[PDB]
């Protein structure tokens, strides 16, 4: 969907039909058991904190 | 205490983040609010609703 509003800004012909069937997510993919993912954790916690 | 948890301004944490800080449950199953400061509390698996 957020490619269909990519889409839409400049796209004004045609029009959302709806909201979100379904609750999926885009996550930073790191190693597995690196160190630093909590950092990344607090880190979008206090960013999105701070909208 | 009938609470999620409430932090004192000393520090002192209620309710079921303090009772998983004192270990004295294994779990906390509760309609918790993923906070940023909960995460520092304690760690989270991913969130069963949003």
């Amino acid at each position: 969907s957020t490619t269909i509003e990519y889409i839409t800004q400049r796209n004004c012909n045609l029009t959302q039909i709806g909201g979100l069937i379904d609750s999926k997510g885009y996550g930073i993919g790191t190693p597995m058991g690196s160190p630093y993912r909590d950092k990344i954790t607090i880190a979008i916690l206090q960013l999105q904190e701070e909208d | 205490d009938g609470k999620y948890g409430a932090q004192d301004d000393k520090g002192q944490w209620n309710g079921m983040v303090k009772e998983l800080i004192d270990h004295k449950a294994d779990l906390a199953v509760a309609p918790l609010t993923i906070t940023h400061v909960r995460e520092k509390a304690i760690d989270f698996s991913k969130p069963f609703m949003t």
